[PDB]
C-alpha cells in the first residue's frame, strides 16, 4: 500500500461513491505548488527521521574576552 | 461499602474511617464475596485489615512496596524501569526517569456553584 | 463614526494664539476659582476654534501647556465634542438636522437638494472648500423642522428652493435670517 | 489516522499553536512550542506528536478551532524505529501536503456534524 | 436645575403658592410649556395648562393634525424618550404627569411630536436609535453595546430582514438595558423600543412580510453579500 | 564539533529561518544519524512566510473587514472564526488567523 | 455516573441512540464471549461465524466512531455527534439477517450431546451463595433470580422499550450459555424498536456549559468560543460529592464509584467490574472438577482480564 | 467604626462608609467584577457587580454603593442572576474572537467568569458586523490589541493615579471609545508593565512573552525579586527549563501589587548568554574547560602566588545570595585575611555608618508607614530611577495625604512635585537649618531618605555627618516610635552583604589586590585590576567581568536556587528554584565549598541545612522571615554613625550626580537582554512632546 | 518514626514546601486562596534537563509534578510530620482593608488633579 495517491485511497476504501476524477470544485485547494508524493521510505536507507526544529533553549555565552 | 438488595432493588453505602496505622476488621466472616475485594483495598491503599485470610497483593508487582492510590507517590512510581542487557535477563529496576514528565493541570476558575438544597424533614 | 485618528497630516505641533485672545482667555479663566482651575478649557478651545478653524493638535497642546494640564486630559475633552472640528473645513459648515421632527417635515429632501447642488457625500467637504457637509442631530429648534444651521446660526423653515437660494447666496452674499417670515406660531 | 496538518487555500500553515489540542490529548502526546513569527502572527516553533502514545481519540481534531490538525484516514505506517515515529512539524505539514484531497472529502462529509 | 423650573421661580415667589396650585391635578400643578412639532398642521409652541385633553391641545392651538384627527399614526408625548400612545388611547387621556405615568408615558419634557398616518414610525424610532448612538457617553458598558445592537436591529426592522421572534428578542434586549446604567440615558434609549412593541406589531410583521428567507443565504467573500444595512 | 557537511538543503522554499529560534543547521541538529539517508525525507513545508507574498492584498472601501477563510464548496464551516479587523491605518492589513492583507481603498 | 452528578438529563434522541448502541454493544460482547468460550471449548466455526458479523458491527462503530472498536462516542453530556443517514438505513438490513445467522450458530451447540456433557450441572452456584459472592449479571440470572438493573433501575430509555429478560432455573454453565443466547434475541428486539422510535432532537445536551458547543456556531459567536475554549482547557465544573452508578454491562453489573472534588478533575474514581468479582468467586466455584472443566468455566463467567483493575 | 450588614444570612461588621464589595469579600461571597480593583480608585464602568439591596428600585453597583448600616443584601435574587446574564451578554456581543490567540487563554477573567454567569446565543446574523478597532503602539515593551478592550478603565486609572504618566487617556464615545492616545506616542514610564497584568482581558499583553506559553503548562513558582533592594513580591512562570514570564504576587507590606519594570524582563535577560561551563584564558584566546581542571588551575595559581596576608581581594557583586556571600566571607577569613568590599566607585572604605546597630543601616521605617509620614525629603537619590514601587507608594501617599516633598541633589522629574534645593552639600545644610528644621520638627513622624549613591562618593563624610547630626539634633520625633533616617540600596544583596559585615578594613584596603573574586561586579571592574590579576569571575551572563576574567565559574543565578535574600528593610525572604541551572552550572555556595577543598582550607559546613545553621550563628535576623522591629537602638545608633566619620573628610562640593543613567541596562541580567536594549532606545522624540 | 509505605529515601533527603497558593494578580478571582499545597522542591541535579533527540524535557525527579490539596495548615503539618519528612511552611499574605469612598473626587486648594 501507500503507492496509492491518497485522493484515491477513499475510493479503494469506499470513502465516496463517486470516482475522484469527477468533480473539480471539490478537488482543488492545491496551490501549495509541488506534489512530489513520497510513498513510504521505511527500511529504505532514506527513511524519515526526526529532530528538534528550533535551537537549544538556553543559548550558551560566546567566549569574548576584553583586556 | 456499596451494598445491593435483591428483594428490594435498593442500594446502600456504609463508611468507616481507617488509618494506615490502625486496622479495621473485614467482613469476610459474613460472606465469601469479600476476600478478593479486601485484597484489592489493601493493595491500592495499605488500609490494613483484620480477621481475614489471604491478605496478599493482587494489584501490583510482587516486590513492589508503596501503595498507589495514596496520593503520596505520583503517577510515575518510584522504581518502574526495566532493562536487561549486562546482568543478563535480570530485568531490574532503577530510579524511574521518564522521557517527558506529566505536565499537570493547575488551572482553576472562580467557584463552581452553591447547592440548591432539598430535604424532606 | 466619531474617529480618533493620527496626527501625521501636516499638523505636528506648530501654532499658537494671538493678542486679544490671551486677554479674553484671562477674562474667561477669571470666572473660575484660582486653585482647582481647569473649567475654562472648553470655552478656551472655542476661542482657539474661532481663532484657528479646524482645531489642530497644536492649539490643543498650547492650551494644555497654558492651563497647566497634562495633555491627554485635554485630548479627552476634545475627543467628545462635535463642535471641535479636526479636519480642515470650508468657509461655511453646513449642518442639516435629520432628527425625527426634521425627518417628518422633510429635511430628507433638503439633504437631497443640497447633494444635488453640491455633489458631496454628507461627511465630506466641497473641492472648492466653500462648504462642508455634516448631518447633525437635533439642535433643539424643532420650531420649523426643515431648518438647518450654517456655521453659526439657524435658518428656519427651508423649502428646497429656499435651500438652493441659500447655497447660491452664501457663496458671496450673507443671509442674516431666522426664516422667510418673522414669528413662531 | 496520522495527524496531518492542514493549511488554507494558499495555505499559511493553518495551525496557530492555539494549545487547545494540547490540553486534551489524554496521553499528553502533544508537545508544542510557539513564537511570534517575523511577519507578526503567531506560529508553531515546534510541533510534536508522540505517535508512541497517540490513542487516536481525535480530541485534537475535535478542538483545534481552525480545523488544522486532522485525523487522516490513511493507515500508512509500520516504521522500524521510534525515531521514525516521533512526528515533528515537518512530517505533519508534509503529510497534509501529501493529501488534502482525502481530507477534503472527509471534512465535506463530516464538518456539518462535528 | 432646569432652566424652565427656575424661570418660574421669581414669578411664583411674587405670586402665591396657591397661584400655581390652582391648576392641573391635586399633585401635578400649574402651567407648563408645550413645544408641538412633527407632522402637524401648524408647528407651534405655547405655555398652557397641565392636565388638558391632547386633542383639544392639537385642535385649538396648533391648527390640528396635518390630515385631521383620523390621520395620525402615533403621538410622541413629553420627551423624545417616551413610549408612543396609539390613536385611540391618545384621544382622551390627559396632558399631566401622573395619569400619563399610568398610561406608561412619563412626559418629562412636555414636547409633543405628532405623526401623519402616511409616515413610518419605524424610521422615527430608528432615528432615535441613531440619536442615542451619537449621544451615548461611554462609561456604561451596557449603554454603548446596547445602543449599537439596537441600531443594528432597527435597520433590519426598517428593511424587513428580521424574523417574527426577533421582535421579542429585541424587547428582551431592551429589557436588558432597562435598569442597568449609571445615568438614565440608557433607560431613555430603552423607552422608545419598549413603546414600539407596545401598541404595535401589525406593521413590524407587515414590513417583514415584504420578502422571504430572513437571515438570507450569503457567503461573505471579502465583505458581506446578498444584503446590507446602513454604512 | 568537527568538519563535515552535505550541501543539499537550505531551510525551505524560503532561504533563511522562518521565525525567531528555528534553526536550520544540521550539526547542532545531531548529524550523527543523518547518515546513509536520502535527504529526500520530507522538506515539504513551503514556509508560509513565502505564501503571504504569494497572496495578493485585498481592498475594502468600508472600515471593518470580515475574515473567514472558509471555502465556497464545503457544506460545513471550515475557515477560521469570524474576526473583524480594522483597515484604518495603512500597515495593519493582517488577519491574525490567515495573514490575508486588507487595505482600505 | 457523571451526568447523575451534574443534575442534567440528555434529550430523548441521545437516550435512544445510546440505548440502541448499548444493545449492539451487548450483541458484540455476548457474541465475543460465546465465541471465545466455544473456542476454548474447542469448536472453531462458531467463533469465526460470529466474528463475521462482529465485523459488520465494527463498521457500525466505524461509521459513528473514529476507530473500529474503541470510541469516545458517549460523552457525559450525551454523545459526540448525531448519526449519518446510511448507517440508520443499513442497520435495519443488518438486523434482518442477524437473527437468521444467530439461529445458524445456535443450531450446532445448544442441541448436541457435546455441550450436554461438556456442560452439565457444572459449576453450580446456588442463589444463597451467589448473592453472598458478589456475583451479578448473567451468572446471577443463571442462578434463577429474575433481577437485572435494566428492567429494575431503568437508565436511559430501557423504560420505554419492550424488553424481556431471560431467567435461569439451574445455576450451572448450561443455563449461563442459554441465557446469553436468549439475550441476543432479546437485544435484537431493542434494535428493532430503537430503529422505529428514533425521534429528532438535540443529540448532545441542550445547554453548552458542560459538554461541547456545536462546531458550526463556534466560529460565528463569542460565547460559543469561550465555552469551546474552557471545555477543552479546564474540563468543566462538576458539583461536589459522591455518587455510585451501576448498569448491567453484558459481563455483569458494572459499578462506577466517583467522589468528585467540586473541581475540574475527579478526586477519586473506583471502577467495579464483574470480571473482578466473578474471578474472585472462581475458587469457590471450581472445586470438585477437572482441568478441562475449568477451561470452560473460565469462559462462562466472562473472564476478559482487561476488566480486572 | 464597625457596622453589621446582612448579605444573605451572612451578617458581617466592617468599617463605616466603606465599599460594599469589600463587605462581600469579607463575607466570603464571590461577586463578579471587572472594573473594580483593590489598589485603584472605583469606577462604575463595568456594571457587573450588581447586587440587590432593600429600599432601592434597581440592583445597585456594589463597587460604589457605600455601606449603609443594617442593609439586607441579596446576591441570589433571580433579578440579580438573570440580570448578570443580561450584562455579560451585553458585554460580549462586541468582543472579537481572539480566544485561541488572545494571550490570556486561561486568564481572560472575562472568559473565566463567563461560563458560570453567561448565556449561549450571542444574537447575530451574517448581515451584522460588530465593529473594528485600530491597533495602537504604546511601546516596544508592551504588545497591544485594542480590539479586545472591554473599557474596564483599570489601565487609565492605573496610569493616572499610581503611575503618574497620564499619557494613556480615554477617547471617543459610543462604539468609538479607544484607550491610549491618538497622538500615537509611546508610553515610556516606570512600572508601565504592571498594566499588562492589570487589564483583565488580553488587550494589553507582554511583548517578549507574546505567544510563548499559556498558563496551564506553567509551573507557577514562588520566588523573591532581584535587581532592586526592596525584595519585591514576584512569582515565576516556568515552562521547566526556560522561564516564560513573571507575575507580581500579592504581599501587602512590601510592594503589594507591583513589580519594578526592569524586574519584569529578566526572562529575556536570563536565557540569552549564560555561562554554561567554566572558561579559562590562554590569553586573548578564551576556551572552555573541565570543571576539575579549572579548580586545580585556581589552586595551583594560588600556590604560585601565595597571597597569604591582607590580599586576595574578594568583592561583593551586585546580584548574589546571602549564602554565597557567607561562603565568600568564611572562605576568605579561613584563607587568612579579610578584604571584601562592594561594587561601588571607590567604596573601598566604610559606608560611614557602622555595621553595629542594624537600625542605623537600612530603610528602618516600614514601607507601609511611608503613607503614614507627614512630610519627607529625599537626598542623593532619584527614587524613580531606583525602587520604582517605592515611588509608587510615594505617589499613593501624595495623592492621599498632604506631604511637603523636596529633592536635594540630582535634578529629577518625579511625578509628585518635589522642590529641588541645590546640587551641593552646602545647599543641603542650608536647607536643613533653613526651613525643614521647622518642618520636620513640626511634622508628625517625618522621614528622611538618602540614596546609596552618596555612599559611593568620598563625600560620605561631612555630607553624611551633617544629616546624622541633624537626626540627633532634632531628636523630638525621630527617636522613639519612628525612625526617619533611612537609605536605599541599588542592589538587593548589598543589604545582606552589609548585614554579614563585609569589611573594607583600612589595614587591608591600602594594599594591592592580587586575587579577585568577582560575583557579577560589572561596575567596578574597569578600574580595580592589577597586572597580576588572576580574575576569578563567578556567576552568570558574562557581560562584564567575564570579559575581564581569568577563570569563569558558571554560577547559578537567583532563578535556580533557594537564595535567602534581605530586602532594604531587613526582612529575610527565602526563594524557591523554578528551574535547574543550564549546563554544568553548579550552585554558588557549593562552588565556594569545593574551592575550599582545592584551595585547601575547607569550610566547616557542607550540606544544605548546615549553611542555614551557620547563617543563624552569624545573624539570626536572617533565619526568621519577613518581620522586623528594630526598636532597641533608635538613639545610640546615630551617635555611633556620627562620631566615627566626623570630620575625617572635608566636605567636597562636587555635585550630586545622577546615580543611574540607564535604568534599563543594569545588573548583568538587565544589562544583557534584547528587551532592555529596545526599551533603552525608547527615549527619543516619540516619548517627548 | 519509620515510614511504613514510602519506599524512597525522600524522608531524609528533600525539603518540601507547605504553602498557601498565592492570589493571582492577573485574573480577579480567589479560588487558589482556599487550599493548602504540598510541593517537593527541584533542588536537584536531576531537576528537569533537556532532551537531545526530540527535545522534550525528560526529568529525573520521580516526584516532580505532585500536589496535595489539604484543608488546614496544621492538618497539613500534622500529616507532614506523620509521614515524616523535612518541611518548610510559608505564611500567606492578605490584602489590607482600606476604606473606599467612591466619592474621592473633591479637593481643596491643591495642585494635582486627576481623572
Ligand atoms: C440623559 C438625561 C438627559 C437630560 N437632558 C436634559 C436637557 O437636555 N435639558 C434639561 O433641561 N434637562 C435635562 N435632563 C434632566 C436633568 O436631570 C434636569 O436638570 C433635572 O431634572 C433637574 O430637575 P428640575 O426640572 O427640577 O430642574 C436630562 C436627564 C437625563 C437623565
Ligand atoms: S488524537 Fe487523541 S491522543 Fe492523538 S493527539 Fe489528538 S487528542 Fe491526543
Ligand atoms: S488546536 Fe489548532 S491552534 Fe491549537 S495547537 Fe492544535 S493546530 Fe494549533
Ligand atoms: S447611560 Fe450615560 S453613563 Fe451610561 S454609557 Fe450611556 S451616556 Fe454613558
Ligand atoms: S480576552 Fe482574549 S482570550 Fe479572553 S475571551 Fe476575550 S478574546 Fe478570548
Ligand atoms: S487598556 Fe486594557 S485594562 Fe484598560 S480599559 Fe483597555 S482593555 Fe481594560
Ligand atoms: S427637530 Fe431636529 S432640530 Fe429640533
Ligand atoms: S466596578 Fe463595580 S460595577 Fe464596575
Ligand atoms: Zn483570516
Amino acid at each position: 500500500m501507500s503507492q496509492v495517491e491518497p485522493g484515491w485511497h477513499f475510493w479503494l476504501g469506499y470513502g465516496v461513491d463517486t470516482a475522484p476524477c469527477n468533480t473539480p470544485k471539490e478537488k482543488l485547494p492545491i496551490r501549495a505548488y509541488p506534489y512530489k508524493f513520497q510513498p513510504n521510505y521505511t527500511g529504505t536507507p532514506g527513511a524519515f527521521v526526526t529532530y528538534n526544529t528550533l535551537k537549544p533553549k538556553i543559548s550558551a555565552w560566546e567566549p569574548v574576552t576584553k583586556q | 461499602y456499596n451494598f445491593l438488595s435483591v428483594r428490594h432493588n435498593s442500594r446502600i453505602r456504609l463508611k468507616t474511617y481507617a488509618t494506615e496505622v490502625t486496622p479495621v476488621p473485614s467482613i469476610t466472616c459474613l460472606y465469601e464475596g469479600a476476600n478478593w475485594f479486601e485484597r484489592e483495598a489493601y493493595d491500592m491503599y495499605g488500609v490494613f485489615f483484620e480477621g481475614h485470610p489471604d491478605l496478599r497483593r493482587i494489584m501490583t508487582d510482587y516486590g513492589f512496596e508503596g501503595h498507589p492510590l495514596r496520593k503520596d507517590f505520583p503517577l510515575t512510581g518510584y522504581t518502574e524501569v526495566r532493562w536487561d542487557e549486562e546482568k543478563r535477563r535480570v530485568v531490574y529496576e532503577p530510579l524511574e526517569l521518564t522521557q517527558a514528565f506529566r505536565n499537570f493541570s493547575a488551572g482553576s476558575t472562580a467557584w463552581e456553584p452553591v447547592g440548591p438544597g432539598r430535604d424532606d424533614r | 463614526s466619531v474617529h480618533r485618528n493620527t496626527e501625521n497630516n501636516n499638523p505636528s505641533i506648530p501654532f499658537e494664539f494671538s493678542p486679544e485672545n490671551m486677554k479674553r482667555a484671562e477674562e474667561v479663566i477669571a470666572k473660575y476659582p484660582p486653585q482647582y482651575k481647569k473649567a475654562a478649557v472648553m470655552p478656551l478651545l472655542d476661542i482657539g476654534q474661532r481663532q484657528l478653524g479646524y482645531t489642530s493638535i497644536s492649539v490643543m497642546n498650547y492650551v494644555a501647556k497654558l492651563l497647566e494640564m497634562p495633555p491627554m486630559r485635554v485630548y479627552e475633552v476634545a475627543t467628545f465634542y462635535t463642535m471641535y472640528n479636526r479636519t480642515p473645513m470650508g468657509r461655511y459648515h453646513l449642518q442639516i438636522c435629520t432628527t425625527t421632527p426634521c425627518q417628518l417635515c422633510g429635511s430628507d429632501g433638503i439633504m437631497e437638494a443640497v447633494q444635488n447642488t453640491l455633489n458631496i457625500k454628507p461627511g465630506e467637504t466641497t473641492k472648492d472648500n466653500l462648504f462642508t457637509l455634516s448631518e447633525v442631530e437635533c439642535l433643539g429648534a424643532c420650531v420649523n423642522a426643515p431648518m438647518m444651521a450654517i456655521n453659526d446660526d439657524y435658518y428656519e423653515d427651508l423649502t428646497p428652493e429656499g435651500t438652493v437660494k441659500l447655497l447660491e447666496d452664501c457663496k458671496a452674499g450673507k443671509m442674516p435670517t431666522p426664516g422667510p417670515e418673522n414669528h413662531v406660531r | 489516522g496520522e495527524h496531518a496538518l492542514r493549511r488554507y487555500p494558499s495555505g499559511e500553515e493553518r495551525c496557530i499553536a492555539c494549545k487547545l489540542c494540547e490540553a486534551i490529548c489524554p496521553a499528553l502526546a502533544i508537545t508544542i512550542d510557539a513564537e511570534e513569527r517575523i511577519d507578526g502572527s503567531r506560529r508553531t516553533t515546534k510541533y510534536d506528536i508522540d505517535m508512541t502514545k497517540c490513542i487516536y481519540c481525535g480530541y485534537c481534531q475535535e478542538s483545534c478551532p481552525v480545523d488544522a490538525i486532522v485525523e487522516t484516514p490513511n493507515v500508512e505506517y509500520a516504521t522500524e524505529t521510534r525515531e521514525e515515529l516521533l512526528y515533528n512539524k515537518e512530517k505533519l505539514l508534509a503529510n497534509g501536503d501529501k493529501w488534502e484531497l482525502e481530507l477534503q472529502y472527509a471534512l465535506d462529509a463530516d464538518a456539518p456534524y462535528r | 436645575t432646569n432652566v424652565e423650573t427656575v424661570a418660574v421661580a421669581p414669578t411664583i415667589l411674587r405670586r402665591g403658592g396657591d397661584w400655581f396650585a390652582s391648576f392641573g391635578r391635586e399633585r401635578n400643578s400649574g402651567t407648563k410649556l408645550f413645544c408641538i412639532s412633527g407632522n402637524v398642521n401648524e408647528p407651534c409652541t405655547v405655555e398652557e395648562e397641565m392636565s388638558i385633553p391632547l386633542r383639544e391641545l392639537l385642535e385649538k392651538h396648533c391648527g390640528g393634525i396635518k390630515g385631521g384627527w383620523d390621520n395620525l399614526l402615533g403621538v410622541i408625548p413629553g420627551g423624545c424618550s417616551v413610549p408612543i400612545l396609539p390613536k385611540n388611547i391618545c384621544e382622551d387621556v390627559l396632558m399631566d404627569f401622573d395619569a400619563l405615568k399610568d398610561v406608561q408615558s412619563g412626559l418629562g419634557t412636555a414636547a409633543v411630536i405628532v405623526i401623519n398616518k402616511q409616515q413610518d414610525v419605524i424610521r422615527a424610532i430608528q432615528r432615535f436609535a441613531a440619536f442615542y448612538k451619537h449621544e451615548s457617553c461611554g462609561q456604561c458598558t451596557p449603554c454603548r453595546e446596547g445602543t449599537t445592537w439596537l441600531l443594528k436591529a432597527m435597520d433590519r426592522f426598517r428593511t424587513g430582514q428580521a424574523k417574527e421572534r426577533e421582535i421579542d428578542m429585541l424587547y428582551e434586549l431592551t429589557k436588558d438595558i432597562e435598569g442597568h446604567t449609571i445615568c438614565a440615558l440608557g433607560d431613555a434609549a430603552a423607552w422608545p423600543i419598549q413603546g414600539l412593541i407596545r401598541n404595535f406589531r401589525p406593521e413590524m410583521e407587515t414590513r417583514m412580510k415584504k420578502f422571504h428567507d430572513e437571515v438570507g443565504a450569503v457567503s461573505v467573500g471579502g465583505w458581506m453579500k446578498d444584503a446590507r444595512v446602513e454604512k | 564539533i568537527p568538519e563535515e557537511y552535505t550541501k543539499q538543503a537550505p531551510n525551505r522554499d524560503s532561504t533563511w529561518a522562518p521565525a525567531q529560534a528555528s534553526k536550520t543547521e544540521i550539526y547542532k541538529n545531531n548529524m550523527v544519524r543523518f547518515e546513509q539517508k536520502d535527504l529526500s525525507k520530507q522538506p515539504m513545508p513551503y514556509a508560509g512566510i513565502e505564501l503571504i507574498a504569494q497572496q495578493p492584498v485585498r481592498f475594502v472601501h468600508g472600515n471593518t473587514a470580515v475574515c473567514d477563510g472558509a471555502n465556497h464548496n464545503g457544506p460545513g464551516a471550515q475557515g477560521h472564526p469570524k474576526i473583524f479587523i480594522n483597515v484604518d491605518a495603512p500597515g495593519s492589513h493582517a488577519c491574525q488567523y490567515c495573514g490575508t492583507r486588507y487595505e482600505k481603498e | 455516573a457523571v451526568e447523575k452528578l451534574l443534575n442534567v438529563e440528555v434529550p430523548l434522541r441521545g437516550k435512544y441512540i445510546r440505548t440502541m448502541f448499548g444493545e449492539i454493544t451487548r450483541v458484540l460482547n455476548h457474541l465475543m464471549s460465546v465465541c471465545s468460550h466455544a473456542m476454548d471449548v474447542g469448536a472453531l466455526t462458531p467463533f469465526l461465524w460470529g466474528f463475521e458479523e462482529r465485523e459488520k458491527l465494527m463498521e457500525f462503530y466505524e461509521r459513528v466512531s473514529g476507530a473500529r472498536l474503541h470510541a469516545a462516542y458517549v460523552r457525559p453530556g450525551g454523545v459526540s455527534q448525531d448519526l449519518p443517514a446510511g448507517l440508520l438505513d443499513d442497520i435495519y438490513m443488518w438486523a434482518t439477517q442477524f437473527g437468521d445467522r444467530l439461529d445458524e450458530i445456535e443450531e450446532l451447540l445448544t442441541d448436541n450431546r457435546i455441550w450436554k456433557l461438556r456442560t452439565v450441572n457444572i459449576g453450580t452456584v446456588t442463589a444463597q451463595d451467589a448473592l453472598n459472592l458478589g456475583l451479578s449479571g448473567p451468572m446471577l440470572r443463571g442462578s434463577g433470580i429474575p433481577f437485572d438493573i435494566r428492567k429494575n433501575a431503568p437508565y436511559d430509555a430501557y423504560d420505554k422499550v419492550d424488553f424481556d429478560v431471560p431467567v435461569g432455573m439451574n445455576g450451572d454453565c448450561y443455563d449461563r450459555y442459554l441465557i446469553r443466547m436468549a439475550e441476543f434475541r432479546q437485544s435484537l428486539r431493542i434494535i428493532e424498536q430503537c430503529c422505529n422510535d428514533m425521534p429528532a432532537g438535540a443529540v448532545k445536551v441542550e445547554d453548552f456549559k458542560i459538554n461541547s458547543p456545536p462546531r458550526n456556531l463556534m466560529k460565528e459567536d463569542m460565547e460559543a468560543l469561550i465555552h469551546h475554549f474552557l471545555l477543552y482547557t479546564k474540563g468543566y465544573s462538576v458539583p461536589p460529592g459522591e455518587t455510585y452508578t451501576a448498569i448491567e454491562a453484558p459481563k455483569g453489573e458494572m459499578g462506577v464509584y466517583v467522589v468528585s472534588d467540586g473541581s475540574e478533575r475527579p478526586y477519586k474514581c473506583k471502577i467495579r467490574a464483574p470480571g473482578f468479582a466473578h474471578l474472585g468467586a472462581f475458587d469457590h466455584i471450581a472445586r470438585g472438577h477437572f482441568l478441562p472443566d475449568a477451561v470452560a468455566i473460565i469462559g462462562t463467567m466472562d473472564l476478559v482480564f482487561g476488566e480486572v483493575d | 467604626a464597625e457596622i453589621e450588614l446582612t448579605i444573605d444570612g451572612h451578617k458581617v461588621s466592617i468599617e463605616a462608609g466603606s465599599a460594599l464589595i469589600q463587605a462581600c469579600e469579607k463575607a466570603g461571597v464571590t461577586v463578579p467584577r471587572y472594573c473594580y480593583h483593590d489598589k485603584l480608585a472605583i469606577a462604575g464602568n463595568c456594571r457587573m457587580c450588581l447586587v440587590d439591596v432593600e429600599r432601592a428600585p434597581k440592583p445597585v453597583a456594589s463597587c460604589a454603593y457605600p455601606v449603609a448600616p443594617g442593609m439586607v443584601v441579596r446576591t441570589d435574587t433571580e433579578r440579580v442572576k438573570q440580570a448578570r446574564e443580561n450584562v455579560m451578554e451585553m458585554m460580549l456581543q462586541n468582543h472579537p474572537l481572539d480566544c485561541p490567540v488572545c494571550d490570556q487563554g486561561g486568564e481572560c477573567d472575562l472568559q473565566d467568569q463567563s461560563m458560570r454567569y453567561g448565556r449561549d446565543r450571542g444574537r447575530f446574523t451574517e448581515i451584522t458586523g460588530k465593529r473594528s478597532t485600530e491597533d495602537k503602539n504604546i511601546g516596544p515593551l508592551v504588545k497591544t490589541s485594542m480590539n479586545r478592550c472591554i473599557h474596564c478603565t483599570r489601565c487609565v486609572r492605573f496610569a493616572n493615579d499610581i503611575a503618574g504618566a497620564p499619557e494613556l487617556g480615554s477617547s471617543g464615545r459610543g462604539n468609538d471609545m479607544q484607550i491610549g492616545t491618538y497622538l500615537e506616542k509611546n508610553l515610556n514610564t516606570e512600572l508601565s508593565g504592571n498594566v499588562i497584568d492589570l487589564c483583565p482581558v488580553g488587550a494589553l499583553t507582554n511583548k517578549p512573552y507574546a505567544f510563548r506559553a499559556r498558563p496551564w503548562e506553567l509551573k507557577k513558582t514562588e520566588s523573591i525579586d532581584v535587581m532592586d533592594a526592596v525584595g519585591s513580591n514576584i512569582r515565576i512562570d516556568s515552562k521547566g527549563v526556560e522561564v516564560m514570564r513573571v507575575i507580581p504576587r500579592v504581599h501587602e507590606d512590601v510592594n503589594e501589587e507591583w513589580i519594578n519594570d526592569k524586574s519584569r524582563f529578566a526572562c529575556d535577560g536570563l536565557k540569552t548568554q549564560r555561562l554554561t561551563t567554566p572558561l579559562i584564558r590562554v590569553g586573548d584566546k578564551f576556551v572552555n574547560a573541565t570543571w576539575d581542571d579549572a579548580l586545580s588551575t585556581i589552586a595551583k595559581a594560588y600556590q604560585q602566588k601565595a597571597p597569604k596576608g591582607d590580599e586576595f581581594k574578594a568583592v561583593a557583586g551586585a546580584l548574589v545570595e546571602v549564602e554565597s556571600m557567607v561562603a565568600l566571607k568564611d572562605m576568605t577569613n579561613a584563607l587568612g585575611s579579610e578584604n571584601t568590599t562592594t561594587d561601588t566607585p571607590n567604596g573601598n572604605s566604610a559606608p560611614a555608618h557602622g555595621i553595629t546597630f542594624r537600625s542605623n543601616y537600612l530603610f528602618n521605617s516600614s514601607i507601609a508607614g511611608i503613607e503614614d509620614a507627614d512630610a519627607i525629603l529625599l537626598v542623593g537619590t532619584n527614587p524613580r530611577r531606583e525602587a520604582a514601587v517605592m515611588n509608587a507608594r510615594i505617589r499613593k501617599a501624595w495623592l492621599r495625604q498632604e506631604l511637603e516633598i523636596a529633592s536635594v541633589g540630582p535634578t529629577l522629574d518625579a511625578t509628585f512635585d518635589v522642590a529641588e534645593l541645590g546640587n551641593t552639600h552646602a545647599d543641603l545644610e542650608k536647607a536643613l537649618s533653613g526651613e525643614f528644621g521647622e518642618v520636620l520638627k513640626n511634622a508628625k513622624n517625618p522621614l528622611i531618605i538618602v540614596g546609596s549613591g552618596i555612599t559611593d562618593r568620598e563625600d560620605a563624610g561631612a555630607f553624611f555627618n551633617t544629616i546624622g547630626k541633624f537626626v540627633e539634633s532634632t531628636p523630638s520625633v525621630l527617636n522613639e516610635n519612628w525612625n526617619g533616617y533611612n537609605v536605599l540600596q541599588r542592589s538587593a544583596s548589598r543589604a545582606g552583604a552589609y548585614d554579614i559585615g563585609f569589611t573594607p578594613s583600612d589595614e587591608a584596603s591600602k594594599t594591592t589586590p592580587k586575587m579577585v573574586w568577582l560575583l557579577g561586579a560589572d561596575e567596578v571592574a574597569a578600574s580595580d585590576i592589577p597586572a597580576d590579576a588572576f580574575v576569578v569571575y563567578q556567576g552568570h551572563n558574562g557581560d562584564v567581568g567575564a570579559q575581564f576574567a581569568d577563570v569563569v565559574l558558571p554560577g547559578a543565578a537567583y532563578t535556580e536556587k533557594a537564595g535567602t535574600y534581605v530586602n532594604t528593610e531587613g526582612r529575610s525572604q527565602i526563594s524557591r528554584a523554578a528551574t535547574g541551572p543550564p549546563g554544568g552550572a553548579r550552585e554558588d555556595w557549593k562552588i565556594l565549598r569545593a574551592v575550599s577543598e582545592y584551595l585547601g582550607v575547607a569550610l566547616p559546613y557542607e550540606d544544605a541545612y548546615e549553611v542555614r545553621d551557620r547563617l543563624a550563628e552569624i545573624s539570626p535576623s536572617l533565619v526568621r522571615y519577613d518581620l522586623v522591629e528594630p526598636t532597641v537602638f533608635g538613639d545610640v545608633a546615630v551617635q555611633h554613625s556620627l562620631v566615627g566619620p566626623n570630620g575625617s573628610v572635608t566636605p567636597s562640593s562636587a555635585p550630586l550626580t545622577e546615580t543611574i543613567e540607564n535604568f534599563y541596562m543594569t545588573d548583568s541580567i538587565s544589562r544583557s537582554s534584547p528587551t532592555m536594549a529596545k526599551s533603552s532606545i525608547a527615549f527619543n522624540k516619540d516619548n517627548k512632546k | 518514626e519509620i515510614v511504613s509505605g514510602a519506599p524512597a529515601e525522600l524522608s531524609r533527603n528533600r525539603v518540601v514546601r507547605i504553602y498557601q497558593q498565592a492570589k493571582p494578580a492577573t485574573q480577579s478571582g480567589e479560588y487558589g486562596t482556599f487550599a493548602w499545597r504540598l510541593d517537593w522542591d527541584i533542588v536537584d541535579v536531576a531537576n528537569r534537563w533537556e532532551n537531545d533527540l526530540i527535545g522534550w524535557q525528560s526529568s529525573g525527579d520521580y516526584m516532580q509534578a505532585t500536589q496535595m490539596k489539604f484543608t488546614s495548615k496544621e492538618s497539613a503539618i500534622k500529616f507532614a510530620n506523620k509521614q515524616g519528612w523535612d518541611f518548610y511552611i510559608q505564611e500567606p499574605h492578605h490584602r489590607k482593608f482600606r476604606v473606599k469612598q467612591y466619592a474621592n473626587n473633591f479637593v481643596h486648594s491643591y495642585g494635582k488633579l486627576k481623572h
